[PDB]
Parts: structure tokens; C-alpha cells; sequence
């Protein structure tokens, strides 16, 4: 009580604050002041257009006595003898407790669910800090997502950033959805859910706010809306707000957060958007130079710390350009997070859901997160099996399509079979069906049975001759 | 005496008031007193690029002084500890503040202050001379490292007027007094260094002695001298982290730096609790590799400007230890993240840039950097040697080859491993371009070969031209297919992809597949060409290749699975089991061909 | 098949309504919550207005406020609007006004004082001051209500710290 | 399938009342916790609104 209340007496601190009337330039969605006294870097402004409306921004740089105030909601009809800046002094912080679970918020974090304000615990600002290497721990243990494709040949650990590779006209969000209502682990449900989306025409914010509701999880969620009406400068501004939200949910509650970030390229956007408006030294394809650290700002809030009991989870959904992962984006985010799960056209195109190959697919933590303890011996070696069998399949069948049926082993004819079966029934799963790992593993021999046994290379002898004979 | 700031944008910081002032001074700004860098001048002002995060800062601020460069404490304590980008402890920062995060501001000592070191004298005594570079007595610092030798910073010389005596003393005692024209000299355990300046030596050498690094294809086909350079490109998705820990674990160093620009930051915390438990067995036995590594880590999430100074403080450290005679092996792990820093720096300035925004002097930069390995004799009178080799690992945008940083570095070092995309998806996990890939130590490399196998340099030769004449089949064969094929070309084929599965495929797993001596592979790929040479001669004497492999049979199998002995067993007993296996294969040769 | 998606559906619809309920229940909870919090406010801003109508412990206060508007300002002259009926004390005591200027902004002492003509919408205010520079450009919005408002966004977590016990979830502070 | 439709359709007011019963303490307690400490705050808030603070931006 006395510790908690010592890091709260401070509150009584009235301190009246001075608003200026010398706006003394606009272009852009730039705004510049003069004869400011002591400006301040990084902190927040409240306008007042003439017509009493008010729109906020942070100032950006700071001159001699003059500072170029940014505006979020555009600067159209700014007046330059009526407005009246207004300094908060203090950086962009939000309110937080554990009551935000169960309500929706803006773009902005304000609550558009008819209900009142948030009671607050305590105030954050959203950029927060780094975590120092030493006070980390990578994560050892598996989730089961019942997600076949997942669940076998890339495993997911409760600490990953895990991106999802997409584009657009594809079911992501299909499979994020499947992937929130299957969270359970390998083994309560604890799995808070703090998912912010930006820039999403109006029928994915429905469904998805369906889709909450159907599985009875609302209640235990927050939601942080940001639809294309809004304007783009604030688009930056929500992924920020959610992370701080689950961090602190995730280390001084010690629950268990799971968060899923949206269109990614979407945020991209904005900041080519609100970085040619300046006129900053672009990277490749126009793009800013810094999005590199700005994106790794963004992830490098995952995975678990030293004295918390509680952990944190990213699945960040990306929208491809033009189907290219050679495109910025996607690069930086490979450099960034640990492996992603892909998703193919033709598969979708062929009626397979979920269209998930794993051919490009990666995760690093696989080799921590199997194991003894949680699963059979076998598993990675099946894994290693299924992909090098696969790449033959496609690989035989692309040189079949060229010459035809003459030169194709009976080797090539016999992986040319394993390749149809899998991509036929392994992949295929319905929307509601769930896969535990033993049964989807246990499915998984039927398929290599086809194959003689000595052929089989990277697994191991006592695999084999323990499990192949059943 | 103090200056204010003038004007501030992100992480460059001007201020005015500033007279005395040089270039690359260091300077504490901010009412934290945040490290700085001046750059550029002009007039009262000066441009400063500030080492950590600027929010809150106000016009007015106080801006203070220092008057020396930047620098780094060497010295005993160093090693087994984990350090920031400018020469920061971490795990002290974590205790002392008992955070999370790390506490904008906050200030501790390079070096522990407290411990004490069992020191013993040198060989000198009062009234000699001695001159800057020369050893005054050991320390015991681990039992890995039983002497930590202690050094006379170079540009200090004179005659010892006083010594301290054997017994235990902490880092601040004064053990040494240096008479030159006057008394103004004392001499701690440690002492302090620019950055920006590299060592004094007394002169460079030749590099002669392989760098074992316990991977097959490497040691085999690029191998790499101990004192050279190497680089590492990718494509994010090649696994480059496997080779760079195996040779951090398993390679022959004496010491190592692993150092991260711009990582993804949860590998650092996978070394930390990893390493504590992996022995080693160079000096006496069960040594923990933790006591024989320095890491200095910066996850990309921190500040931007750290990410240069990093690079430079983990070159000085490998500098100084290999000062000492011992042959440390430092290794980055990204150099384009340096790059990107040293654009956006240079962006934000606002300068003309130079190829794809790059500034222009990156070149020069990277050149000189790299300058600094290499094999040398120290500076000091017991003649002790040492060397560095350093492996820096670029990582390219769009995963070509063609971005400037990648050119300029290929300009540069003199070994060249690349990485493709497409074998690591078939978790063909050493996946190496054994097509671009090259290396230039090859024929220095022989004064040693002869001396310990002088038939290794012919038979990778042979390998590398089977496998271009696999490589230029390859197409032909997919673009007509096997009906044009004689039956030397179907067993060139076969051996290719042979070798390609078994002498080209390891996984630091499997007890076996985690470190191949330098032997084993030797005799493996010796095995591999004579099974080869042995086909063809029978070929050629006349039989269906067709026919004859089915009855060869299991041949093939003991080839293929002769990997699977354990390494260390004997190492001459795996010498008798491959002579025994070479017999019994050209005897099925002799007869099975039959 | 088409009873079985129409009785999945039929549960879908059930179990919207329920969680509908719990939500909305939950969204009575903090809105009266809220509302108590609010009715507390609610006495401050008539025990304030009581408090302005008394001379003698108001003079000091305003003379106080005033200290403090100019002294964030630093501006060698001012204008102040409110009722004007302390102008003969405060001018005078603006010789204090100088004097604890040059105490505490030690740079100079004030070199004037302006009173305008203009006054506020004392309906909607208890007193206070609002502060300006000469060219008035630089205003303090400094009245009790205005106090109030302000401060009335920064107690949030003291009040709920004072008015309910610690959250019990919460484990580090 | 309507006689299932029927089954909960009537139980919309029994739900109704279940929850509408299950909040009625708290909704109480908070009254009563609010008059409880009222005044203390009030005083507080007081005190702190009418005390001033000198001061001055420390760079100046």
C-alpha cells in the first residue's frame, strides 16, 4: 500500500499551462510557431481551429525559438489570426488499468463504445523504453494452435513474433481468427487478446467484432479501431498504443497477452506518406531510411523477462504489394521477426484451405520448443522428412510437366503421389476442425508409409525401425 | 566551461557557447548528462550526435565538456562479462537499478571496482628502463587464462623509480611509478584508449595457420587463415547464425568477441544461458567456453548511434588481447545495420549523399575498419605474438548481390562465403553457393598441407571439378533428359549428388555432426574420390554401369553412412576404421565390377 | 445438414445475446462508477465558490496566483483581466509583486502592471486571474475552474488509490 | 427448430433478472464506499487547488 501510494503522491501537482496566438506559418500537414518560450522536444499541443473544433500534434523540431508543430488530423481550414496553440508540457502518454478489457477504442485510444472514461490507474507514455539483453528470457514451450500446417512443421512457442505473410484477396484473417479461438496450449486461458487494426474497410472491423462475440471472448479483450475514413497521420499511432497496453497488462498483471497486429503495410503507407511530406533521404522504393529501426521498434516488444510470471505473443498481418517477397516490407520484417507462416495464390486457386505452404515457411524456436517433455522424439525428424520429400514432389512434378512421363523414375512417380496426398489431406482442414499434435503426427506416418523405408534418409535408424512398423 | 542548446532534431543536437571546443570530442549534454560526439563546427556551434534517446530535451539546457575522445577502459575484468555499445555493464546496470529497462543517464565504471587481483611482480626492477609495450607482471584472472598480462600503455616510457610488491590489490592502487623528465607518472591496472585510433605495433606478418572452424564443406573448399578476413551475405532466411555460433563454440581461438549491431536481440539471451554449459578442452579440461568470451551487445531497438561506436569498441578489445600474444578471434554479426546508421546520420545532417543515399566515405570507412586484422608481433620487449580474424556477416536488402555495401566490402576482404535462399528452404542447412563462393588462402595454405597432408590440395580440386561438371550437365540433362546420357556421365551425376547429400549436409545436433577434425573430413573425401576413381576405371574397362551399381550396393551405403562415426574416438582408430573401409571397398570393386 | 447450420446458428444467436448482456451490465458498472466519481467533483466547484466570498483569506490567494502566472510568464510587463475591484492593493502591493520578483527572478523587478476593461463571465467563474503579456499574444488561463478542470486529470490514479483499496492484480507498481 | 427457438426465447427475461440480480450489491457498495470517504477528498482537492507553488523554468 505505502510502497504503491509513494509512486502516486506526486498526483497533486497542479501546474497551469500557457497557450500561444503566433502561429506564424502552415504547409503541408506542417504547422510552425515563433516566440515560443523554452520549447520542449516530443511533446504534446492541443489546437483550436476559429471554429472551436481542436485537433492535436507533437512538436517535431525545435529552431531558435520556434517550433514546426505536426499535426495529426490534417491542416485544412487552419486560420492564422483566431487559432490558439496550447502546450501540455509533458510527452504523449495514455491512461491504463486492467478495466480497459471488454471495450473498444479509436484510432486515438478514446472509448466509442457509449461508455465513460477509463478510471485510470496510472498514465504511460506510449513509446515506453527498451528492455536490456540481460533481463530476458527466450520461451521453451509449445503452443498448440490445432492448426495442422503449424502445429507440425513450424511449431510457435509462447514469447514468438511470428508474422503472417499475405495478400491481398487472401483469408487471413480467416486463419487469424482460427488461430485466436484454437490458443490453447499443449498442456487458466488466460489469453487476453489486444488486437489493433489500422486502415481496414468496415466488413473485416464487423467480422471481426463478430467473430469476438460468437467465441464468447469480447469480455476478455480490448480493440483498438483505425478504419481508412481516419486520418492517415494518426495511423502510427495505434500500433504504439496497443503495445504499451499489452506490455504493461503482460508485466505488472502477469496475465498472459496474445496480440495481432493488422496491415502492417498499411502503417508502412503512412510513414512513406508522412515522410515525403518532409523531405528526408529516401531508402529503396521511396521508402524512409529509418523504417528499418522504426519497424524493429515496433516488434522488439515480445517474449518473456526475468521476475514476471507473464508472457507476450505478436502476429502481425502483412499485405504483399504485388505478391513479391523481394519488397521491402517483407524483407525487413524477415530480418526482424523469428521465421513467418506463408500463404500461396495457386493453393487458394486450387480450393485448399487453409492455403498454407511451407516450402518458405520458417521458425527459428522450433528447436527449443520440441522436444521430450512435450512431444514424441520423432517430431523433428518427420518435419525434416515431410520438407525434403515435398521439395522432390514439386520439383519432379515441374520436370514432368516439361518432358512428360517417360523419364520420371519410380521414385519420381512415387513422390509425385506423396506430393498429391499431402497437399490433399494433410493441409485440408475445416474451419472448425482442431488437430492436437499426437493425432495430426499420427496422420502424418500414413504418409510416408507409401515410401519404402530405406530410401528414408534424414531420419534417424531408431525412429524407423520404433514407429514405422506400426 | 558550459555551453546551452541551440536547436535539437532527433538525435542530432546543436548547440552555441561552444569555443573551445575540437572535432570528436566527447560531451555530456542534457540535465542526465547524455553522451555526445561533436562533428561539425562552425563559429560558436557546434553539431553534436547524441549516443542515446532525446525526449523531453528544452532549449536552455546546459551543455558541459570533457576535453578527451572517446575511449575504453581495457585492463583485468574485461572478459566474461557482457558490455553496451559504449563500454557499459549490463547485468550491474540491471541490479543496481532493479529494472527492466535501461534508465536513460545512468553511469557505472567500465571496470568492477571492488574485486581484488591476486598480482604478481614482472621481471623489472627499480632503475631499469622500460618503454611503452612491455609487461610488468601477471595477474591471475581465470583458471582458463592463468596469466592476464598487464602492459605499459604505448606513449609512455621512462625508467621505473618504484614498484609494488607481490600480494593483492584492487584495479585503483597505484603499482608503478615511471620516471621520465619529471614524476608524473602512475600506473594502475588498467589505463584507458581512443577508439578511434588503432594499437601501435611493432610490424604485420604473413597468416600461414588454418582457422579450423569444424565445418566440413568450409575447411574443405574455402578454407580460412588464422588472421585473415570473410564475409557472410544472406538472404534473412539462409540460418547464417549456425555457422557463426559453431565457430564462436568450437573453433581453436584463445579468446572471442562476439559483438551484435543491430540484432534481433533474444539471441544474445540464447548465448547467455547457453554457453555456461558447453566445455572445452584446449588447457587442462571441462574449462565452460563463458570463460573465454566477451560479448558486446546492441540490440537494433537501441539507440541508432550506438550501433557505430559498438563495432569500434569490440575491434579495440580483440586489438588488445590479441596485444597480450594470444590469437582472439573477434566476429560481428551484421555490418549493414552500421551502414544504415552511418545513411541515416548522414540524411539527418542534411549532406549531398552518394550511391543509393549512402554518404561517400563509407568505403574509406569500411576499408579502414577492416585494415585493423592480421596477423602481427606485439610492441614490447618479451617478443610475443598474436593475431585477430575477424568474420563480419553483411546482410543485403532485396538479397542480391549488387547493393554498394556488399560491393564495397567484397572489394576489400579476401574470402567470400555466400549464402543462397533455395538450399536452406530444402534444410540443406550448411546452404552455401559453392558456385560464387571462393577463397584466396589456397596456395599460402600449402607450407602447411605438405607438412601435414600433401595430398588434400589435389583431391579438392578433383571434388570441385566433379562438381562443376554436375553443375553444367545438370541443365542439359533437365532440358533433353537421360536418354542422351552415357554411363560416365549418369555416374558423374550420381557421385554429385552423393556428395551433395553426405559431404555437403551437417546439423550441430547430432554428437557426431557437431565438429568434423580436420582429419575426419580428410579421409572422408579421400574415400569419396577413390569410390569414384574406382567407378570409372571399372566403367571404363567395360560394364553397365546400369547393372554394375545395383551389385556395388552397399558400398555405397558404408560410404554414405561412414559420416556417422563418432569423432574424437581414437582419432586413429577412425584412421584404421577409414583404411578398412578403403580396403574392403576396392576389393568389391575388384570383384563386385567383376 | 441445413437443421444442423440452422441450429448452430440458433446458438450463435443465444450466446451473442448473453455476452451482449454481460457487457452492458459490466457498462452500467463503470458508468456508475464513473458518475460517483463525478459527483464528487461536483462539491469542490461550489466549496471553491463559497470560498471566493470572503475578502480576507481571499486577498492572499489572489495575490498568490497572480505571483505565480507572472512569474512563469517572465515578461518585464503584463495585463491581468478579472473584476477589478483589488486594483488599489494590488498596484500598491505590486511593489511587493516587484520585490518577490526580484526575489525569486532575480533578473529585474516588474516594471508594470495594466488592468483592462474587459472582465470575465463571472457567472461562469469564481474569481482567479487571467495573465498576458503586453502585446497580449502569451495568456495563462489561470482561474479556479480552470485549476480544478486541470487538476481533475492528473488525481485520477490518487483518488482511486485513495478512495478504493490497491488493485489486488496488480503486482509491481 | 422452433420449439428450440421458443426454448430460450422466453429465457431472454430470465437471463435478464439472473444478471440484473447478480449486480445489485456492488452497485450499493459503491454508494456507500463513495459517502464513506467524500469529505476527506473534497478537503484534499481543496488544499491543493488553493495552495500555490513558486517557481521558475530552471534554465532560465
Amino acid at each position: 500500500f505505502a510502497i504503491n501510494k509513494k509512486a502516486v503522491e506526486q498526483g497533486f501537482n497542479v501546474k497551469p499551462r500557457l497557450n500561444y496566438n503566433t502561429v506564424s506559418g502552415v504547409n503541408g500537414p506542417l504547422v510552425i510557431l515563433e516566440k515560443v518560450k523554452f520549447p520542449r522536444y516530443n511533446e504534446i499541443v492541443n489546437l483550436t481551429l476559429p471554429d472551436g473544433t481542436v485537433r492535436q500534434g507533437q512538436v517535431l523540431e525545435i529552431r531558435g525559438d520556434r517550433a514546426i508543430v505536426q499535426v495529426f488530423e490534417g491542416t485544412s481550414g487552419i486560420d492564422v489570426k483566431k487559432t490558439t496553440v496550447e502546450f501540455t508540457g509533458e510527452s504523449l502518454r495514455i491512461p491504463v488499468s486492467e478495466d480497459m478489457l471488454g471495450r473498444i477504442f479509436d484510432g486515438s485510444g478514446r472509448p466509442i463504445d457509449n461508455g465513460p472514461k477509463v478510471f485510470a490507474e496510472d498514465y504511460l507514455d506510449i513509446n515506453g523504453s527498451p528492455i536490456n539483453p540481460y533481463a530476458r528470457i527466450y520461451p521453451e514451450e509449445m503452443i498448440s494452435t490445432g492448426v495442422s500446417a503449424i502445429d507440425t512443421m513450424n511449431s510457435i512457442a509462447r514469447g514468438q513474433k511470428i508474422p503472417i505473410f499475405s495478400a491481398s484477396g487472401l483469408p487471413h484473417n480467416e486463419i487469424a481468427a482460427q488461430i485466436c479461438r484454437q490458443a490453447g496450449l499443449v498442456r487458466e486461458e488466460n489469453f487476453s487478446i489486444v488486437f489493433a487494426a489500422m486502415g481496414v474497410n468496415l466488413e473485416t472491423a464487423r467480422f471481426f467484432k463478430q467473430d469476438f462475440e460468437e467465441n464468447g471472448s469480447l469480455e476478455r479483450t480490448s480493440l483498438f479501431l483505425n478504419l481508412a475514413n481516419d486520418p492517415t497521420i494518426e495511423r502510427i499511432i495505434t500500433p504504439r498504443l496497443a503495445l504499451t497496453t499489452a506490455e504493461y497488462l503482460a508485466y505488472q498483471t502477469e496475465r498472459h497477452v496474445l496480440t495481432i497486429l493488422t496491415d502492417m503495410s498499411s502503417y508502412a503507407d503512412a510513414l512513406r506518406e508522412v515522410s515525403a511530406a518532409r523531405e528526408e533521404v529516401p531508402g529503396r522504393r521511396g521508402y524512409p531510411g529509418y523504417m528499418y529501426t522504426d519497424l524493429s521498434t515496433i516488434y522488439e516488444r515480445a517474449g518473456r523477462v526475468e521476475g514476471r510470471n507473464g508472457s507476450i505473443t505478436q502476429i502481425p498481418i502483412l499485405t504483399m504489394p504485388n505478391d513479391d517477397i523481394t519488397h521491402p516490407i517483407p524483407d525487413l520484417t524477415g530480418y526482424i521477426t523469428e521465421g513467418q507462416i506463408f500463404v500461396d495464390r495457386q493453393l487458394h486457386n486450387k480450393g485448399i484451405y487453409p492455403p498454407i505452404n511451407v516450402l518458405p515457411s520458417l521458425s527459428r524456436l522450433m528447436k527449443s520448443a520440441i522436444g521430450e517433455g512435450m512431444t514424441r522424439k520423432d517430431h523433428g525428424d518427420v518435419s525434416n522428412q515431410l520438407y525434403a520429400k515435398y521439395a522432390i514432389g514439386k520439383d519432379a512434378a515441374a520436370m514432368k510437366a516439361v518432358v512428360g512421363e517417360e523419364a520420371l523414375s519410380i521414385e519420381d512417380k512415387l513422390s509425385l503421389e506423396f506430393l498429391e496426398k499431402f497437399e490433399k489431406t494433410f493441409i485440408t482442414q475445416g474451419a472448425y476442425e482442431d488437430r492436437t499434435v499426437f493425432e495430426s503426427l499420427d496422420q502424418a506416418w500414413s504418409l510416408l508409409r507409401i515410401y519404402p523405408k530405406e530410401m528414408l534418409n534424414r531420419i534417424s535408424p531408431k525412429i524407423l525401425d520404433e514407429f514405422y512398423d506400426r | 566551461e558550459y555551453g546551452a542548446i541551440y536547436s535539437v532534431s532527433g538525435p542530432v543536437v546543436i548547440a552555441e557557447n561552444m569555443i573551445g571546443c575540437a572535432m570528436y570530442e566527447l560531451v555530456k549534454v542534457g540535465h542526465d548528462n547524455l553522451v555526445g560526439e561533436v562533428i561539425r563546427i562552425d563559429g560558436d556551434k557546434a553539431t553534436i550526435q547524441v549516443y542515446e534517446e532525446t525526449a523531453g530535451l528544452t532549449v536552455g539546457d546546459p551543455v558541459l565538456r570533457t576535453g578527451k575522445p572517446l575511449s575504453v577502459e581495457l585492463g583485468p575484468g574485461l572478459m566474461e562479462t557482457i558490455y553496451d555499445g559504449i563500454q557499459r555493464p549490463l547485468k550491474a546496470i540491471k541490479e543496481e537499478s532493479q529494472s527492466i529497462y535501461i534508465p536513460r543517464g545512468i553511469d557505472t565504471p567500465a571496470l568492477d571496482r571492488t574485486i581484488k587481483w591476486q598480482f604478481t611482480p614482472g621481471k623489472f626492477q627499480v632503475g631499469d628502463h622500460i618503454s611503452g609495450g612491455d609487461i610488468y607482471g601477471s595477474v591471475f584472472e581465470n583458471s582458463l587464462i592463468s596469466s592476464h598480462k598487464i602492459l605499459l600503455p604505448p606513449r609512455s616510457r621512462g625508467t621505473i623509480t618504484w614498484i609494488a610488491p607481490a600480494g593483492e590489490y584492487t584495479l585503483d592502487e597505484k603499482i608503478l611509478e615511471v620516471e621520465f623528465d619529471g614524476k608524473k607518472s602512475d600506473f594502475t591496472l588498467y589505463h584507458t584508449w581512443p577508439v578511434r585510433v588503432p594499437r601501435p605495433v611493432t610490424e604485420k606478418l604473413s597468416a600461414d595457420y588454418p582457422l579450423l572452424t569444424g565445418q566440413r564443406v568450409l575447411d574443405a573448399l574455402f578454407p580460412c587463415v588464422q588472421g585473415g578476413t570473410t564475409c557472410i551475405p544472406g538472404a534473412f532466411g539462409c540460418g547464417k547464425t549456425v555457422i557463426s555460433q559453431s565457430l564462436s563454440k568450437y573453433s581453436n581461438s584463445d579468446a572471442i568477441i562476439y559483438v551484435g549491431c543491430g540484432e534481433r536481440g533474444n539471441e544474445m539471451a540464447e548465448v547467455l544461458m547457453e554457453f555456461p554449459e558447453l566445455y572445452t578442452e584446449m588447457s587442462g579440461t571441462k574449462e565452460p567456453i563463458m570463460k573465454r568470451t566477451t560479448l558486446v551487445a546492441n540490440t537494433s531497438n537501441m539507440p541508432v548511434a550506438a550501433r557505430e561506436a559498438s563495432i569500434y569498441t569490440g575491434i579495440t578489445l580483440a586489438e588488445y588481447f590479441r596485444d597480450q600474444g594470444k590469437n582472439v578471434s573477434m566476429i560481428a554479426d551484421s555490418s549493414s545495420r552500421w551502414a544504415e546508421a552511418l545513411r541515416e546520420i548522414s540524411g539527418r545532417l542534411g549532406e549531398m549523399p552518394a550511391d543509393q543515399g549512402f554518404p561517400a566515405y563509407l568505403g574509406a570507412k569500411l576499408a579502414s575498419f577492416y585494415e585493423r586484422a592480421g596477423k602481427a608481433v606485439a610492441l614490447g620487449s618479451p617478443d610475443r605474438t598474436g593475431s585477430v580474424s575477424i568474420v563480419a556477416a553483411v546482410s543485403p536488402a532485396g538479397g542480391d548481390f549488387s547493393d554498394p555495401v556488399t560491393t564495397a566490402t567484397l572489394g576489400i576482404t579476401q574470402v567470400f562465403w555466400g549464402l543462397d535462399k533455395k538450399l536452406a528452404q530444402r534444410k540443406h542447412f550448411p546452404s552455401i553457393n559453392t558456385s560464387v563462393s571462393y577463397s584466396k588462402y589456397t596456395n599460402v595454405l600449402n607450407k602447411f598441407y605438405d607438412s601435414n597432408y600433401p595430398e588434400f590440395p589435389v583431391l579438392r580440386d578433383r571434388m570441385k571439378e566433379i562438381l562443376s561438371n554436375a553443375e553444367e550437365l545438370e541443365q542439359v540433362v533437365q532440358l533433353v533428359g537421360k536418354s542422351a546420357l552415357s554411363d560416365s556421365d549418369k555416374i558423374t551425376l550420381d557421385v554429385a549428388t552423393l556428395i551433395k547429400e553426405d559431404f555437403l549436409q551437417q546439423n550441430g545436433y547430432s554428437t557426431y555432426d557437431a565438429f568434423c577434425p580436420i582429419w575426419k573430413t580428410f579421409d572422408m573425401m579421400r574415400a569419396f574420390i577413390s569410390y569414384h576413381d574406382e567407378a570409372q576405371k571399372a566403367v571404363a574397362n567395360g560394364a553397365n554401369w546400369s547393372k554394375l551399381a545395383d551389385s556395388t550396393g552397399d558400398v555405397k551405403h558404408a560410404v554414405s553412412s561412414s559420416k556417422f562415426f563418432e569423432p574424437s574416438r581414437g582419432e586413429k582408430e577412425v584412421h584404421g576404421e577409414f583404411e578398412k573401409l578403403l580396403s574392403t571397398m576396392q576389393e568389391r570393386f575388384a570383384e563386385s565390377t567383376d | 445438414g441445413n437443421f444442423k447450420s440452422k441450429l448452430k446458428k440458433a446458438m450463435l444467436s443465444q450466446q451473442i445475446t448473453k455476452s451482449t448482456i454481460a457487457n452492458k451490465m459490466r457498462l452500467k458498472v463503470l458508468s456508475a462508477r464513473e458518475q460517483s466519481l463525478d459527483g464528487i467533483f461536483e462539491e469542490t466547484k461550489e466549496k471553491l465558490s463559497g470560498i471566493a466570498n470572503n475578502r480576507d483569506e481571499y486577498k492572499p490567494i489572489l495575490q498568490s496566483l497572480i505571483v505565480e502566472a507572472l512569474l512563469k510568464l517572465l515578461e518585464p510587463k503584463a495585463i491581468v483581466k478579472a473584476l477589478e475591484r483589488d486594483v488599489d492593493l494590488i498596484e500598491s502591493m505590486k511593489d511587493d509583486i516587484m520585490r518577490e520578483y526580484g526575489e525569486k527572478a532575480q533578473r529585474a523587478p516588474l516594471e508594470e502592471i495594466v488592468i483592462s476593461n474587459d472582465y470575465l463571465n463571472k457567472d461562469l467563474v469564481s474569481g482567479g486571474v487571467v495573465v498576458s503579456n503586453a502585446s497580449d499574444k502569451i495568456e495563462i488561463n489561470n482561474t479556479l475552474e480552470e485549476r480544478l478542470k486541470l487538476l481533475s486529470e492528473e488525481a485520477l490514479p490518487a483518488i482511486r488509490l485513495e478512495l478504493y483499496g490497491p488493485s489486488k492484480t496488480r503486482k509491481f507498481f | 427448430l422452433k420449439e428450440f427457438e421458443q426454448k430460450n426465447a422466453g429465457g431472454v427475461g430470465e437471463l435478464e433478472k439472473k444478471a440484473e440480480a447478480g449486480v445489485q450489491g456492488e452497485l450499493a457498495e459503491i454508494k456507500k464506499i463513495a459517502e464513506k470517504k467524500k469529505d476527506d477528498v473534497v478537503k484534499i482537492l481543496i488544499e491543493t487547488v488553493i495552495k500555490p507553488s513558486a517557481e521558475v523554468h530552471i534554465n532560465a
